[PDB]
């Protein structure tokens, strides 16, 4: 059984051209997460020698 | 076999015995032993996740 938690920050930026459009734009954010995971096993082995 | 000069009544005839060692074996008691094996297996692990 687990559970995670991630954390986030980044910024991207977009600059965009036209025959006479012309802008540059920018964003910001940040972003959480929170798992939760669980996992059951069943195993068997024969083993002779 | 009493020697000649012993044959007198007044020379006394008897024996010199001596024992000399000529050569001495010892032999160390001790026992080894070897061993040599060799062996196979197999085994066959079916397991689920």
């Amino acid at each position: 059984t687990s559970r995670t938690h991630t954390s986030e920050v980044h910024g991207n930026a977009e600059v965009h051209a036209s025959f006479f459009d012309i802008g540059g734009s920018v964003s910001a954010g940040f972003s959480n997460s929170n798992s939760s995971t669980v996992a059951i096993d069943h195993s068997l082995s024969l083993a002779g020698e | 076999n009493v020697s000649p000069e012993a044959r007198h009544p007044l020379v006394a005839a008897y024996p010199i015995v001596h024992v000399d060692m000529e050569n001495i074996i010892l032999s160390k008691n001790e026992d080894q032993s070897t061993q040599n094996t060799d062996s196979q297996t197999r085994t066959i692990s079916k397991n689920t996740s």
